[PDB]
């Protein structure tokens, strides 16, 4: 497990920029 | 609270630092520049910035040790800094790798700091090599109304380097990365420095309520042999005329005491207006001989970052001692699952010392009480993806109308970053913004610009859409 798997997963599909 | 504003400073740091001194150099900086200093040291300081830091406001220049820093370059809110090599050399090459993060300095480094043994040479001419001495030696100092050792038991900073003598660590580092998929007390040599710690408790050799207050009044006052305590608790001490001795901390397992230790350093806040003027204070004010001694001489910052001044410091045999231990520790991980890591052993070791919990219970539940810790860590201020959009939206208006020959895709602002007019069938591509911690900056987004000057639209919705997906994969 690396350090940014533990963050909340922000958005990149459809209906983001 | 004094606020955030252009062509002033406000510097947070904590309140067992030579705040004063530090102030000092600020009125230095004044008398040269014009330009104001204001030192604050408000409680909880580590936790407050990053929320304040958010929304735009906190202070210009925030001082902690290196392992929180990375948490809050993870979240966007420190300035990249960038010395000279020249000035890179005059402080030790470990100091500025404990502000590297993702590639980048992310702080200056001042001071490093570790704990040492610090003992009364009256009441204990030959302090003790090995903790395993400690309890017959607090039996024969209470037949005399004393005992052998009070230090802070509340935070575990304190009681760090008697878990990671014999095998404690915060997270595995493999393959150039570090893996944070276990907490490492869930060894034997953890539980067992923490199992000593609580049989101290449980034999009345020590009291599981002690704190920092309590601990240096007791030592202060010449009731108790022995403390643990880094640089800074040394002018009170000073003041108290206790005749004290600071040297390395007692072995444990024939293994020496491994402290966690912290390169006190100064970030810039991303949110500053007054960014060059905190790289002048910093590099040229406080970064010298003559700054560093300022603060010192409010409260000592113990072994320092500066070559120059640490081998003047280093004549000193406390300062040695404080190096000793250092090269013993371990130099912090910076990541930004310190402060769960932090938190979790915090809770650990206050629910063993009070019974509250078995050390196996206590260290089990260290493991998912880190982890609880991780969501928030999604510290997210809207700032710079703001600027950006202002900026792009001007830069669209000034540059003049695209002077190549055939169907492109037309300039435009996507939402999170900003796109030049681009040649039919280009695939255009830059680095990951860096607005979501879960982002990896040198990631990079790509922008298709199909075969008739048109942005590519994402399927699902027909909607012109920029491909992030590299940023936050795996
Ligand atoms: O106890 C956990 C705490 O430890 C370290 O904080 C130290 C700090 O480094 C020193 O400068 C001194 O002020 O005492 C603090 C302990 O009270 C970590 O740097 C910090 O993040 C952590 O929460
Ligand atoms: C692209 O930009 C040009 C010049 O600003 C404009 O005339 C044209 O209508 C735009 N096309 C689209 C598809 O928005
Ligand atoms: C986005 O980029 C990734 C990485 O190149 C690729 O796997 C994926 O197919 C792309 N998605 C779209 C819809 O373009």
């Amino acid at each position: 497990l690396h350090k940014l798997q533990t963050y909340p997963r922000t958005n990149t599909g459809s209906g983001t920029p | 609270m004094a606020k955030i504003e252009e062509g002033k400073l406000v510097i947070w740091i904590n309140g067992d630092k030579g705040y004063n001194g530090l102030a000092e150099v600020g009125k230095k900086f004044e008398k040269d520049t014009g330009i104001k200093v204001t030192v604050e040291h408000p409680d909880k300081l580590e936790e407050k910035f990053p929320q304040v830091a958010a929304t735009g406001d906190g202070p210009d220049i925030i001082f902690w040790a290196h392992d929180r820093f990375g948490g809050y370059a993870q979240s966007g809110l420190l300035a990249e800094i960038t010395p000279d090599k020249a000035f890179q050399d005059k402080l030790y090459p470990f100091t500025w790798d404990a502000v590297r993060y993702n590639g980048k300095l992310i702080a200056y480094p001042i001071a490093v700091e570790a704990l040492s043994l610090i003992y009364n040479k009256d009441l204990l001419p030959n302090p003790p090599k090995t903790w395993e001495e400690i309890p017959a030696l607090d039996k024969e100092l209470k037949a005399k109304g004393k005992s052998a050792l009070m230090f802070n038991l509340q935070e575990p900073y304190f009681t760090w380097p008697l878990i990671a003598a014999d095998g404690g660590y915060a997270f595995k580092y493999e393959n150039g990365k570090y893996d944070i998929k276990d907490v490492g007390v869930d060894n034997a040599g953890a539980k067992a420095g923490l199992t000593f710690l609580v049989d101290l408790i449980k034999n009345k050799h020590m009291n599981a309520d002690t704190d920092y207050s309590i601990a240096e009044a007791a030592f202060n006052k010449g009731e108790t042999a022995m403390t643990i305590n880094g640089p800074w608790a040394w002018s009170n001490i000073d003041t108290s005329k206790v005749n004290y001795g600071v040297t390395v901390l007692p072995t444990f397992k024939g293994q020496p005491s491994k402290p966690f230790v912290g390169v006190l350093s100064a970030g810039i806040n991303a949110a500053s207006p007054n960014k060059e003027l905190a790289k002048e204070f910093l590099e040229n004010y406080l970064l010298t001989d003559e700054g560093l001694e300022a603060v010192n001489k409010d409260k000592p910052l113990g072994a320092v970052a500066l070559k120059s001044y640490e081998e003047e410091l280093a004549k000193d045999p406390r300062i040695a001692a404080t190096m000793e231990n250092a090269q013993k520790g371990e130099i912090m991980p910076n990541i930004p699952q310190m402060s769960a890591f932090w938190y979790a052993v915090r809770t650990a070791v206050i629910n063993a010392a009070s019974g509250r919990q078995t050390v196996d219970e206590a260290l089990k539940d260290a493991q998912t009480n880190a982890a609880a810790e991780f969501p928030f860590l999604y510290v997210v201020g809207r700032k710079k993806m703001m600027d950006a959009q202002y900026k792009c939206y001007d830069r669209m208006q000034q540059l003049p109308a695209y002077q190549g020959e055939g169907p492109y895709c037309n300039r435009t602002w996507d939402g999170w970053l900003c796109w030049d007019d681009t040649p039919a069938g280009v695939l255009s591509y830059q680095f990951c913004p860096d607005y979501f911690p879960d982002f990896d900056p040198s990631e990079k987004v790509t922008k298709y610009c199909d075969e008739k000057g048109v942005w590519f639209k994402h399927p699902e919705n027909n909607r012109t859409w920029s491909n992030y997906t590299m940023c936050n994969a795996f």
